[PDB]
């Protein structure tokens, strides 16, 4: 019996002020492109929930491989961030027009768009 | 199962709550210590505070007053209770027994 | 000390051959700074094991996410830096310092 | 500069007899406390795998295997936990305390 740990309890401070993500789209870094490498990173911060999900598009075309995402972590104040990436080729990322980040943030959806 | 704790508790900002921390039936608590520890995500154990009695209890390195234990002997319950939630307070709460 | 916990080590079973994290570090955008905002990336992926530590750097002098798992089971993090336009375009440089497994990767860009 | 120090990895092959150090600052002298140790994984409780004060008062957590066993070097204010035969299983966070 002693010292051993009862299984815990998750305590949540409700009434905790709701924030809709802001979304930040990065596109290749020129470091990268002249390394022959490419990889677009979407970052979300200072959003709570700390739950959300994100959909990458090629020109309006949603994707499904290459994609990737951080854990939403919270921060000092309070909110959360986290990022998702995109790695492709240095021709994939000027094959396309357009490239997108959506991220959904309960019932609330942003999405930023970058092209080379 | 020798300690038992509700999975989930939740209460709003500036608000007082208490956890409880039940031990089986097959020991008597009024034997031992109720330690608490708090762990935030992505951090190690936080401890708290200790309660053997009124008489008799400790508290935790740089751990605010809001934070205080108690028990029922009768019931073998552990008790912690926080005052003026803030959300830091969100985190994994556990208990232990010793002396 | 009593009851005093410690950091916690973090160890693990070897599975899959030791890998540097590959380092990226993103500037800021145009439009993003045409939005009177500005804000640096930094990008760790495929490292293992799933432990770092980076630190941001303005210029040399030092400035004051957790892990997760990837498709191919490496790991990744990122990190980010707030700044006003203007802290960006004063500067000669950023840095972003990534610490893995005892080695240190270092990228850095310029106000171009 | 804090109380108790831990490298923040470690890493070894499957098989192979790991040691965990836990360095106590040198303001306080590790022989008059016990070591205690935890095992966590993720989105799991920290578990007491044993308690180690010297080889005449030390003791095993319940259902903890013998290749994890603690010691001490005084000398050098140490405290050691070693595992051997290790395992997949055994990849996970490892605290140490005093008292």
């Amino acid at each position: 019996v002693t010292h051993v740990f009862g299984s815990g309890t998750q305590l949540t401070v409700l009434s905790q002020p709701k924030a809709t993500p802001s979304v930040t789209l990065f596109p290749p870094s020129s470091e990268e492109l002249q390394a022959n490498k490419a990889t677009l990173v979407c970052l979300m911060n200072d959003f709570y929930p700390g739950i959300l999900t994100v959909t990458w598009k090629a020109d309006g075309t949603p994707i499904t491989q290459g994609v990737e995402m951080t854990t939403p972590s919270k921060q000092s104040n309070n909110k959360y961030a986290a990022s998702s990436y995109l790695s492709l080729t240095p021709e994939q990322w000027r094959s396309r027009r357009s490239y997108s980040c959506q991220v959904m943030h309960e019932g609330s959806t942003v999405e930023k768009t970058v092209a080379p | 199962p020798v300690l038992h704790q509700p999975p989930a508790m939740s209460s709003a900002l500036g608000t007082t709550i208490r956890l409880t921390c039940t031990l089986r039936n097959d020991h008597d608590i009024g034997v031992y210590s109720v330690y608490w520890y708090q762990q935030r995500p992505g951090h190690p154990p936080r401890f708290l505070l200790r309660y053997f009695s009124q008489s008799d209890k400790s508290q935790g390195p740089q751990v605010p007053p809001r934070f205080s234990g108690s028990k029922d002997v009768a019931r073998n319950r552990g008790y912690l209770s926080i005052s003026e939630l803030q959300p830091e307070d969100e985190a994994m709460y556990y208990c232990a027994m010793g002396a």
